């Protein structure tokens, strides 16, 4: 139903695509460098809609290894 | 929209990512990002930067007597239209990610 | 075709009809850069400014001569007074040279764009050089990759970024100077 | 049977206008090949515009071989 | 009878000219499909703006035609 | 009457020069497709530029039935 | 002899009507492989396309072997 | 008659020149067409070029007519 | 002579085709193996139209 | 007098080569029009490429109407 | 004489056969030889109709 | 005299070689015009390729040339 | 003389195919600049391509070389 690149036909975004191909660079380097690169990988955050002011269902991301390769 | 909890451990351009892309779920004209440039320890003053939705207004904002990105040769797999759809939400990502560090440090 | 003349000089007077008196106009990106497109100038001969930038890092700032960029029609390379260009980059190696010497950075992906005066912004979001990437656990996970193919096109399109990465990645570790 | 003779020759090398058709519609159906690589979701339509311009380069290969058979046969 | 002869080979060799029109009009339709696969938004004025185009190289191909029956019947 | 009969060969082979200006139109036309495909905005100042391509290279056309006509008839 | 002569010289000429099926076929069977280099994914629905514009192409090479096949042998 | 007759199939495979020149004419006023969509505000700078181009093309068209009176009428 | 002048768009074609797939093989080079797949399958269905030439030429030759 | 009839007929069909001169140039000039739309800050040095390109590729077209003359007159 | 006109463009393909090698190893160098393993297997399979064209040329000649 | 007649028209279907010579020295010298326009910093060593292709193009234009004096004078 | 006069006539024919490999070199050759302006610093490998490609094009040249003088001296 999209038109375009192969990630952008296939629903995903530009953004966790281009975060997949560094997500995968990080897992291929050296060990001197591959640890410091897991601190720039790591997602830890929360999100809540508010659809009517004040009350809203939750949403936790507790990952350290990347962005989630499948589909969101 | 309330995201929260994002200084905890650190924040990355994966996690400023997944927050960007939650405002691809809407699909707005334009993106106000509200934050506060962290210029020196002292002086903190309040930036907006605004990302513009790829063709829905962007391209209407450079038209002129032609169009002033009509200078660059596209080098994509696809078109105009959609290089810009992956340009537009780069430049969204970017810019959350630089608010919310220059936001942390002030 | 240009009905909202916008811009940052033009948002402060209006913006200083529906505030309050009391605050200062806020800052925009632009007041924080003075390295424009259209700006006429920047090159000076043979050498012109390349920035080849990253989320976490300012990779080089300063200029090259010649750039190696990895476009998706293949690689090109970029002179001073090149053609304006917005370039989608493969996962590849970005070769900078100024002169003699020559760093090979490899990218994951990411746009390269050349402004009509000459200046280069590379735009990648992550750009490790040859030295710091293992040749042994590349072909581990790209032989991985080339086996899981399932019918969920989400994943068949981030097997497809597996593999075309993990392959220009060992085609850039064989035949190293 | 000059002329007898000359039908032959004649409609011989009236027929090599079905080469330009033939490399005509070669690149015609080989940009389909390259159109529906690069969207899949309008592949049907691309074939609904390939017949179009299908049929109207086989009225210019039905144009040349009329004039086989009007040399031939008239 | 070498008029009557030189009237059939002529037209074969006038008839050539259904090749050229016939690899052009490849092209154009070829470039349909592929003008119509970047945008499907403005897939109706393209072809509007290929039978425009369609119908003023065919009158190449019938001023071919012109010559044929010219030097046949004439 | 070879004189009389050489003039039809020779004419069938004067309008060979229209298969590559339809050639030509052909690929003029498609690019106005691929052209008109990537700014509709300013689509209409390339169909004013394409009957002025089209209308120059006609004129090859009949500079070629110019000698028609000046072979049968001059 | 001046017909069975005639014929053999006649369709000659004929066959290399087939000169622009082998360079259009070039054309098609070149933008399947460019059309499944872009994605590998669709790479057998072209196929899909390539047979469909294949046979379509081999009418006038057909129609072009019923013209060496109607001079020889009408 | 043979050499007045070779003065006009002499000719007539004289501006089969004007075939590829017309070719020329369409390649290089489709070119125009994707340039001007390109960018519109050099739009009026590349027909200045085009026609740099064309006056220059239709050199070869004249060297061609010049020659097609030099066998018919020198 | 004049009939197999048919050969000089299969010299042509071929030469499309096969140029197409070092063009193929220089954009990703892990499909490259269904590439020659895909170029024998189309220079197998180009050669049936060489084939057609050569024969009625063994036909105004011998026949 | 079939010598001066073969520098009739030979004459003729010398000056085709024109032909692709003429396809030539329009490649070339067509290609002038993209690359000024390109960059217009090298347009006055292409067309530096251009007239070095336009008067060589004649150098073809200056041996095509050398032997045309070495033909009628030697 | 006309049965040497077919290799016109098997030259013809040629040039856009090796017209590819040159782009192709301009947008890859690292692949940059498997593709001449490419063009020398197309460039021979190519000139089977050079080969073709030939055999006919002393078919006519020599019987 | 026909030892005398067909050296001159052997000497015409000799430089259509000068045909394809002309075109591909267009399309040589109009990716000079590209070449130049990617990156003219370049432009000092394309066209160092330019003439380097051009010398290589024109051995077979000499090759030709010779073939047409080897006809007429050997 | 009539087979020393087949010999000057078809000789002629048998140098047709230097447009053939004349056009293709400067299709490759022209390939030669565009590849040099993609990446320049690779440009001293696409001449070893080039070259590589030159010399074994005229393989062509040479094969049709052969036989423009083995019907003329043989």
């Amino acid at each position: 139903a999209p038109s375009g690149p192969f990630y952008r036909v296939a629903g995903m975004s530009y953004l966790r695509y281009s975060n997949i191909c560094a997500d995968l660079l990080r897992n291929v380097l050296k060990e001197p460098f591959k640890a410091k690169a897991q601190a720039r990988q790591a997602i830890h955050f929360r999100q809540a809609p508010y659809v009517d002011g004040k009350a809203g269902a939750s949403k936790v991301y507790e990952l350290e290894n990347g962005i989630p390769k499948t589909a969101n | 929209l309330a995201i929260a909890d994002t200084y905890k451990v650190r924040v990355t351009f994966g996690q400023a990512s997944l927050i960007v892309e939650e405002l691809i779920k809407h699909n707005p004209q334009s993106y106000q990002i509200l934050f506060n440039k962290f210029r020196s320890a002292i002086s903190f003053k309040p930036t907006v930067a605004t990302i513009l939705s790829p063709d829905l207004l962007e391209k209407q904002l450079e038209d002129v007597t032609g169009n002033s990105l009509d200078a660059y040769d596209i080098e994509a797999s696809h078109e105009r239209s959609d290089v810009l759809r992956d340009l537009t939400e780069f430049h969204l990502g970017v810019t959350l990610y630089n608010a919310m560090l220059e936001n942390n440090c002030s | 075709e240009a009905a909202a003349p916008a811009g940052p000089k033009e948002f402060t007077e209006v913006w200083n009809k529906k505030a309050p008196s009391t605050l200062i106009v806020p800052e925009f990106p632009s007041n924080y850069t003075a390295v424009k497109a259209v700006g006429e100038g920047q090159v000076h001969g043979d050498a012109f400014p390349v920035n080849f930038y990253t989320p976490h890092s300012i990779l080089s700032q300063a200029q090259k001569d010649t750039v190696v960029l990895p476009g998706v029609d293949g690689y090109f390379g970029v002179k001073a007074s090149h053609v304006p260009t917005i370039a989608q980059l493969k996962p590849g190696v970005v070769e900078l040279h100024s002169g003699a010497e020559s760093e090979k950075f490899f990218v994951s992906g990411g746009f390269a764009f050349v402004h009509p005066n000459g200046v280069t912004d590379i735009c990648v979001l992550e750009a490790a050089t040859l030295d710091q990437v293992d040749p042994a656990a590349v072909k581990s996970a790209l032989a991985a990759a080339s086996a899981a193919q399932p019918t969920d096109e989400f994943e068949q399109a981030a097997n497809r970024a597996a593999i075309e990465l993990y392959s220009a990645l060992e085609s850039a570790v064989e035949a190293k100077a | 049977s000059v002329l007898a003779a000359s039908k032959m020759v004649g409609a011989g090398c009236a027929t090599i206008a079905l080469a330009g058709v033939g490399a005509g519609l070669g690149v015609m159906f080989g940009s389909l090949i390259n159109g529906a690589a690069r969207n899949p979701n309008i592949a049907k339509q691309l074939v609904g515009y390939a017949l179009l311009g299908f049929a109207l380069t086989e009225s210019i290969a039905l144009f040349s071989l009329l004039v086989v058979f009007l040399i031939l046969f008239a």
